[PDB]
């Protein structure tokens, strides 16, 4: 709770959000490539 | 009364045939509609039940014009069938009978 | 005021402003999804490639016209129309002519991960970075109601469950059964 309060929650959601958001813009590039 | 149903009630079904000889027909022109409308009992709907209504941005598929006050089209939404579409001078009758 | 407008019979399938348009972001975010569209509706699309400004009525009148009377013919004979159209970048860029296309809008939901893509495409890119946040945040700033269909799916498959099952809703709206 110590941690979550403080500001831990964003670390996790985040680059959780960002790596999932990273791999539909490669999936946007990676058919553009190829077709 | 007797004489005036001899003629009355014969374009009603002649108006109906002609409604039913058109969904098979393939769409003409599309339009887009600005303003909304719903039918009323004393428009003088060629077949008393069969008409259609569109609110403000919607969308007919007008398959063949029946009359200078009536075309014949489909609303595009899921199911809808054809329907007896008011003309723009038929939109131009329908306002200026509310101010006489 | 005209309260009907002659407008095609299917409406175009178009796609604009997830970024600007004119750069190796947003037009390869775009061809990715001009594929999906070309074999799991074919046979039933027409898929063109738009040169001229189409929201003038540069070009002239007769080389726009001629292009959209095209858009006329491809509605005649019932089947769906799809424009790479290359200039498109706003809603009401397309609200003046009588097409009325379909606004499909690609978001991305985290502008943050727009100039992230932006260095991912080297240096040639990464000398255009505010310049494509302008109507990044523009479109962004357009209500999404005036639009007609949204993605904002990471993923290949749940951007084109939306992107198949929202048009064969329109296609059996606009066909009905026999």
């Amino acid at each position: 709770e110590k941690a979550k309060s403080r500001g831990t929650f964003q670390k996790l959601r985040e680059k959780q959000q960002l790596e999932e958001d990273l791999r539909g813009y490669m999936s946007w590039i990676t058919q553009g490539e190829v077709m | 009364q007797g004489p005036h149903m001899a003629l009355r009630k014969e374009a009603e079904r002649q108006a109906l045939a002609q409604l039913e000889k058109a969904k098979t027909k393939p769409v003409a022109f599309a339009v887009r509609t600005n303003v909304g409308y719903n039918p009323s009992p004393g428009d003088e709907v060629p077949v008393e039940g069969v008409a259609i209504t569109f609110e403000p941005k919607d969308f007919l598929h007008i398959k063949e014009k029946y009359n200078n006050d009536w075309w014949i089209g489909r609303l595009v939404k899921e199911g809808c069938e054809v329907g007896f579409i008011p003309s723009p001078v038929k939109l131009d009758s329908l306002r200026l009978l509310q101010e006489q | 005021v005209p309260p009907y407008d002659v407008v095609p019979s299917m409406r175009p399938i178009i796609l604009v402003g997830p970024s600007l348009k004119g750069y190796e972001v947003t037009d390869m975010m775009q061809k990715a999804l001009f594929d999906f569209l070309k074999h799991l509706f074919d046979g039933r699309i027409s898929i063109t490639r738009v040169t001229a400004d189409i929201s003038l009525a540069r070009s002239s009148l007769a080389e726009v016209q001629s292009e959209i009377e095209r858009i006329f013919e491809l509605a005649r004979t019932l089947q769906l129309v799809a424009l790479d159209a290359d200039t498109i970048n706003h809603p009401a860029q397309l609200s003046k002519t009588s097409l009325a296309p379909i606004i499909v809008y690609i978001k991305i939901t985290s502008p943050k991960v727009l100039q992230r893509l932006i260095k991912s495409r080297g240096k040639s890119q990464s000398k255009h970075l505010n310049v494509q946040i302008a109507a990044s945040e523009k479109l962004a700033q357009c209500p999404p109601e005036m639009f007609d269909i949204i993605l904002d799916e990471n993923q290949l498959e749940d951007a084109c469950e939306h992107l198949a099952e929202y048009l064969e809703a329109y296609w059996k709206a606009t066909h009905p059964p026999s």
